Formats: C-alpha cells, structure tokens, sequence
C-alpha cells in the first residue's frame, strides 16, 4: 500500500502553520503593565554650588 | 649371624635445593596481554554504545509521534 512510511532518523522538529485560526499571538495572562515604567530624565548634572554636608 | 638395622644410600634424598622457579608470566609477556585486553575491551565496548543509539532516538521519537496521547 501506498501508506507505507520509515522514520530513519528524527522528527527534527518541523515547522508549518496552515490554519492560524484568529492569529493568535498576543493573549499570556497578563492584565496590568504597573504604572508603565519609572520617570527617569537624562540632561547631564553641570557641578552643583556647595556640598549639602555642614563643612564646605 | 646377627642381623640389625641395615643402611641404605642409592642417592641420599638430596637435601636442601630450591624447588621454587617461576612460570608462565616473566614480566614484559604478561603486560602486552594486559594492555591488550584493554584495548580489545573499549573497543567492542563502544560499538555497543553507537548500536544503542539506533534505539535511542528511535524509543523517543515514539514520544513525539504519539500526541492523542
């Protein structure tokens, strides 16, 4: 009969969509990202007049 | 006539000699035989290891083909 087949080897691991069905990529189980992300600011500290400590 | 103990001598026992020698091994004989198990024994050894290979990924792949399971 022609559904005759030999394994040989291995699977390997084969890749192939043929339905998708909605996609389907993005779902997880997530719900809150939590305030984003933290306010951080870049614009490079000049020398800054006196030290805080008592002594300057 | 008197008869005693009478003496006897034909070869006198032989007393005191080294019945002791050494067979078989000698030194360097023995230590080709060794080495010579050795390199016989890992050999058809490892052929057994690369046989079980082509039970290995064979048992499984069986794993992989059943997914009903």
């Amino acid at each position: 009969k022609x559904x005759x087949x030999x394994x040989x080897x291995x699977x390997x691991x084969x890749x192939x969509x043929x339905x998708x069905x909605x996609x389907x990529x993005x779902x997880x189980x997530x719900x809150x990202x939590x305030x984003x992300x933290x306010x951080x600011x870049x614009x490079x500290x000049x020398x800054x007049x006196x030290x805080x400590x008592x002594x300057x | 006539x008197x008869x005693x103990x009478x003496x006897x001598x034909x070869x006198x026992x032989x007393x005191x000699x080294x019945x002791x020698x050494x067979x078989x091994x000698x030194g360097y004989s023995m230590f080709a035989v060794g080495i010579g198990a050795l390199l016989f024994g890992y050999w058809s050894m490892m052929k057994w290891n690369r046989e079980r290979r082509r039970l290995q990924i064979e048992d499984f792949e069986a794993r992989i083909a059943l997914m009903p399971l």
